């Protein structure tokens, strides 16, 4: 209220932890006790892209500009 | 100081009227410059003795 | 140079623009050489008969011709800009065009370029406040054994020297348009002086020909 | 072996280069077009490039890659595709006058070579990019196409043959750019014209997916002449691989600059002293030579004394030969000047796909109007150096190469006339 | 060179010299400066509330 | 029988046919530097920083597009490389003002991530740079065209996903401007999505534009409302 | 012989380009499609 600031009551809001493998993030939890929500991890997808098909003859693929 | 920009924050002149010097001196002071990985250990003779520094 | 429309009217459509049906027909043989599912590919002559039509294009003839070849406009945008036939700001009738880079400056174009400056008046790079003589110097056309050479549109002017400047001036400026050939000999590609190449009437088919 | 060969009369490819005896369908006729030709055309078409091949002809418009190896990978079996052949039709590096002559006096034997391209690898017509400079000698062009058409000597069913083959040409919208490879392919499709990436090829896909092929004027003209005459005559013109003819084209600093059809092999200061005149003011006035055409480094005065025209002697030279700007320059000039022309040229013409190239050329510029004005220090002229081999080879076109390679040769041979301007200058402000 | 009162500059009859571009903050040993940052109108980037804890500046 | 083998500096991998040289390397983990090449968008290869060197090679492959053929082995810390990526991150900087407090992508640039992991770090071409004007593409994107580098990443992504087919390139050499010539106010669907694809800070939030900074703010976990799509 | 043998050059006009391509538009390939008229349709 004087300095415009975000005073917070929070201790444990400025904590992160960099773990290996999910095992261990899940064998840290139950160490420590507290509760945890483990989202699954979602890597990107390898995806087929050619430079042929990108300037082919009878497809819709034409970019028209370069 | 040292012949990198990469780590000695360099000089006004290069610093700003360059373009390298500027963006090595802005992402040396925010990110801070990389350090390879490892556990290191030194010690020098201070006056009080064997100043250790792991 | 100065790549914002800056719309300013006789430009901002719907300016008037318009061809002939006879030059409709002429589009009908453009988009007749050319391919099925590539109808967009006359974009390049089409654009020529523009400037053929027009000395320089104003943005409805962009629009006419985005209406016309089912292209989206911007790609029309993109080849009126790109290219160096297509004057989009507006030239005289006809438009003088100083060829001199490598061969034709070291050729002494200085002289040339001096002729015409003070014949003319106006600068290089710049217009004229009347028509027909509005210039810029260029690149190379290709005559480069020739003199620092001179071009008009679709002619060529070959092989001159300041008074012969002077003199096709005084004639474009009489209105009289000179002859297409060059001056002062060498009418072909000529080695002017000695003539060492060939010189006899050739064999033609007579010579032996194999496994007929 | 000769004495690496010289031109003798009735070995010239084509007569009538420049305003003589006819041009008409009768005036190719008459001089040796569309003669004993259909039988030729229907003997075989691994026949003519067996010839081609043996002819051993060099790849011309500056590229010098084999012409019939590149054909021979073209005798693909057919898809469900059209295959289409290119013809460039560009004087670029300024200097050249190389093919606006024969376009405007032979166009018939180059309606030959490309109907013998045509049916020689399965094609089915040609595109011929003409520059639209050329309005004049385009329209000629255009007459010749349309007698060819109407006498019914080309068409559907050429010659009344069992194979179909049109020629449609384009004219240029104005680019030095579109003299290229690939550009010209896009230049063609619509778009700006500006090239594509090199292992999907347009002798893989080309014309709009088409597997395409592209040739300059002089391959397709001097095609059909070889497969009307025996096996190995080109390849008996003074050396081996570099072997045949080629256009010697001079302009610039000599008496009455032309152009001649010699052969292959030939010692250069009797090639300049006995065809255009000599050298004006004398062969002790010049300073230096440019072969290779504007995307090649210069020669000096002690080297071109001694060095006979040939491919293999101008890599020795360590400079890229491409064809009819084979020039010279005085001495009390500024080639200075001169070259910063030529780097003006580069920087009004080039797209920008890569960003070194337009980088280059642009710090190129205006550090060679520095040194016009003579103002930096000899480590920045080092430095040029430097980035004229750092720009080489990171680039689609080889324009950024033939853009760094005159710069090369400026800093190997005339570095002390540099620091005479840089000594000019220090001394005026000094 | 001696390192005191902390005060700003500003320009030769010219506006306020900072640009809220964050790297005295983010240098700042002690979290000890806090920029508050919004544009005005005019275009020329600016802040909101400029704040330094002299109570945890090290100097 | 669909398995190529690379060996990534001597390392052997097995690569599916028709994939370029850069999946390869993510595959082993390798990130190349790239500015022009996106995982999601159409391959052109502009950006020249993906150079890499194959052995027995005189060229230098663009391995943002390059096809893997039969059996090859690949140098990523050649010497050469290390020059060519040092030699493309010297022509990048000079047309390029000095913005960098100014511009809103401060820790989120990629020329400055590059060119301290890969560049030099004394410039030269003390003088040129370039200064082209922008244009008003709308009330819903900030746009300085100064700092384009013309990497044509708008443009493409524009035209085939978006569809919009309004960013064109005008010009050539150091004059190429990217946008709409006309100066048409660029109003259409999905056109917020332009401002952090466009990789340096050329483009930038209108309201967002002067205002903070990435390393301030923490990341927080939150799916899309307002759409069922998610 | 040293007589010029063009001179009909001289006569060309603005559109003879296109005036002549309009004069060789028949016997003409019949133009090999690509799927639709335009990979757009
Ligand atoms: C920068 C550049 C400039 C070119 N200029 C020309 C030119 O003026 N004339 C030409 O016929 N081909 C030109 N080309 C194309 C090549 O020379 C091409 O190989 C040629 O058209 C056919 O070569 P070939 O003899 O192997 O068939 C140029 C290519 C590039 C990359
Ligand atoms: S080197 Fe330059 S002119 Fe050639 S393709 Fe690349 S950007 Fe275009
Ligand atoms: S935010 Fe800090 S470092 Fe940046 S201009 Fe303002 S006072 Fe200077
Ligand atoms: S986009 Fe340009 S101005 Fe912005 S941080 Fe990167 S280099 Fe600096
Ligand atoms: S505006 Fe941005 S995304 Fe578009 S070409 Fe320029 S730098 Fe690339
Ligand atoms: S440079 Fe003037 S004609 Fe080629
Ligand atoms: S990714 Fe930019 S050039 Fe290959």
């Amino acid at each position: 209220p004087l300095m415009g600031w975000a005073s917070t009551a929070d201790p444990l809001s400025n904590l992160v932890l960099t773990f290996s493998t999910k095992e261990d993030a899940i064998a840290f939890a139950e160490k420590n006790g507290w509760s945890y929500d483990v989202e699954e991890r979602k890597v990107p997808k390898p995806k087929s892209k050619s430079y042929g098909a990108n300037f082919s003859w009878n497809k819709r693929t034409r970019v028209s500009t370069k | 100081k040292v012949d990198d920009a990469k780590v000695s924050p360099p000089k006004r002149a290069e610093m700003k009227t360059s373009m390298e010097s500027l963006i090595h001196h802005f992402k040396l002071y925010t990110e801070g410059y990389q350090v390879p990985p490892g556990a290191t250990y030194t010690a020098i003779e201070a006056p009080k003795g064997e100043f250790g520094v792991y | 140079a100065l790549f914002v429309h800056r719309d300013t009217p006789k430009n901002n459509p719907e300016t008037p623009f318009d061809f002939t049906p006879e030059n409709y027909k002429r589009i009908e043989a453009i988009v007749k050489n050319y391919p099925e599912g590539h109808k967009a590919a006359a974009v390049l002559p089409v654009l020529d008969l523009a400037q053929r039509q027009n000395g320089w294009l104003p943005i409805s003839a962009m629009n006419k011709v985005a209406e016309i070849l089912q292209v989206p406009p911007m790609r029309v945008y993109e080849v009126a800009t790109f290219y160096t036939m297509y004057n989009r700001k507006p030239v005289g009738k006809y438009h003088i065009q100083v060829c001199t880079t490598t061969p034709c400056m070291l050729r002494n174009s200085d002289s040339i370029l001096e002729a015409i400056q003070k014949k003319l008046g106006i600068k290089v790079g710049e217009t004229t406040p009347d028509k027909l003589f509005t210039l810029i110097e260029v690149e190379c056309l290709g005559a480069c054994v020739n003199a620092p050479m001179v071009q008009i549109n679709d002619n060529y002017y070959e092989d001159l020297t300041p008074k012969d400047i002077e003199e096709i001036i005084d004639e474009l400026k009489a209105g009289k348009i000179p002859k297409p050939g060059p001056r002062s000999g060498r009418f072909s590609c000529e080695p002017a002086g000695g003539l060492t190449s060939l010189t006899e009437p050739p064999k033609g088919p007579g010579f032996g020909v194999q496994a007929g | 072996k000769t004495s690496f060969g010289s031109l003798k009369d009735e070995d010239r490819i084509f007569t009538n280069l420049y305003g003589r005896h006819d041009w008409r369908l009768k005036g190719a006729q008459s001089r040796g077009d569309w003669y004993k030709t259909k039988e030729i055309l229907l003997k075989g078409p691994d026949w003519i490039l067996g010839e081609v091949k043996t002819s051993g002809l060099r790849g011309r418009g500056g590229a010098g890659f084999p012409t019939g190896l590149k054909w021979s990978f073209m005798n693909k079996p057919s898809d469900g595709r059209p295959k289409y052949l290119v013809v460039n039709a560009d004087e670029g590096e300024p200097g050249t006058c190389k093919d606006r002559e024969i376009i405007r006096h032979d166009p018939h034997k180059l309606v030959e070579g490309c109907l013998v391209g045509g049916r020689a690898m399965g094609a089915r017509a040609a595109y011929i990019y003409i520059r639209g400079e050329f309005y004049n000698e385009a329209s000629n062009l255009q007459v010749a196409i349309r007698e060819a058409y109407e006498a019914g000597l080309i068409g559907k069913n050429a010659c009344g043959s069992g194979y179909d083959f049109d020629v449609f040409v384009v004219r240029g919208a104005g680019a030095y750019i579109c003299g290229e490879e690939t550009a010209l392919i896009e230049s063609i499709e619509g778009k700006q014209g500006k090239p594509r990436l090199k292992p999907p090829f347009p002798a893989d896909v080309g014309v709009f997916g088409c597997p395409t092929t592209v040739a300059n004027v002089e391959t397709v003209a001097v095609s059909p002449t070889i497969c009307r005459r025996g096996g190995a005559w080109f390849a008996s013109f003074g050396r081996e691989r570099n072997s045949g003819t080629k256009l010697f084209n001079i302009s610039g600093h000599v008496n009455n600059p032309c152009t001649v059809e010699e052969e292959m092999s030939v010692p250069l200061k009797e090639l300049i002293e006995k065809h255009a005149g000599g050298v004006t003011g004398g062969w002790d006035n010049l300073l230096a030579v440019i072969p290779g055409g504007s995307s090649t480094p210069l020669i000096p005065k002690s080297v071109c004394e001694t060095v006979l025209m040939d491919f293999d002697a101008l890599i020795q030279a360590q400079t890229g030969l491409g064809t009819a700007a084979v020039i010279v320059m005085d001495r009390s000039t500024d080639i200075v000047k001169a070259i910063a022309r030529l780097i003006e040229f580069y920087k009004h013409e080039s797209c920008g796909q890569c960003t070194p190239c337009r980088e280059g050329v642009d710090w190129m510029n205006k550090v060679m109007a520095r040194f016009v004005r003579g103002d930096a220090r000899p480590a920045e002229i080092d430095s040029l150096w430097e980035i004229s081999k750092q720009i080489e080879g990171h680039t689609i076109c080889a324009l950024g190469d033939g853009a760094a390679w005159p710069v090369q040769g400026l800093i190997r041979h005339f570095r002390p006339e540099l620091e005479e301007r840089m000594q000019r200058f220090a001394q005026q402000h000094q | 060179r001696f390192r005191g009162e902390h005060a700003l500059r500003r320009y030769p009859s010219g506006e306020e010299r900072c640009i809220a571009c964050k790297l005295c903050e983010a240098v700042c040993p002690a979290q000890a400066i806090t920029i508050e940052a919004e544009p005005r109108a005019d275009g020329s980037r600016r802040t909101t509330r400029y704040d330094i804890d002299m109570t945890k500046c090290i100097y | 029988s669909n398995l190529i083998e690379v060996f990534v500096d001597g390392q052997s991998v097995m690569v599916e046919p028709g994939t370029t040289v850069l999946q390869a390397c993510e595959k082993v983990g390798m990130q190349i530097p790239r500015f022009c090449y996106h995982e999601r968008l159409s391959v052109a290869g502009n950006c020249r920083m993906c150079l890499v060197e194959i052995e027995k090679a005189p060229k230098v492959v663009a391995a943002c597009a390059m096809p893997v053929m039969k059996g090859w082995n690949i140098l990523t810390n050649s010497e050469k490389t290390k020059k060519a990526r040092e030699g493309v991150m010297e022509f990048l900087l000079a047309n390029h003002p000095l913005d960098c407090p100014i511009c809103d992508q401060g820790g989120e640039c990629d020329l400055q991530d590059q060119s301290m992991m890969f560049g030099s770090d004394r410039s030269r071409f003390l003088e040129g740079k370039r200064a082209v004007e922008d244009k008003n593409i709308g009330p819903l994107v900030k746009t300085i065209m100064t700092r384009c580098i013309q990497c044509t990443r708008c443009i493409r992504f524009a035209s085939e996903i978006a569809g919009v087919d309004d960013l064109g390139t005008t010009g050539r050499g150091n004059d190429m401007q990217v946008g709409t010539y006309i100066e048409k106010m660029f109003m259409s669907e999905l056109s917020g999505n332009i401002i952090d694809i466009c990789p340096v800070g050329a483009l930038t939030s209108k309201p967002y534009a002067f205002t903070a900074r990435p390393w301030e703010t923490r990341k927080t976990e939150s799916i899309d409302v307002m759409d069922a799509v998610g | 012989n040293t007589t010029y043998k063009n001179l009909q050059h001289h006569d060309y006009s603005t559109y003879t380009f296109l005036d002549l391509n309009l004069d060789l538009s028949k016997f003409r390939m019949p133009q090999p499609s690509s799927g639709r008229e335009s990979p757009r349709h």
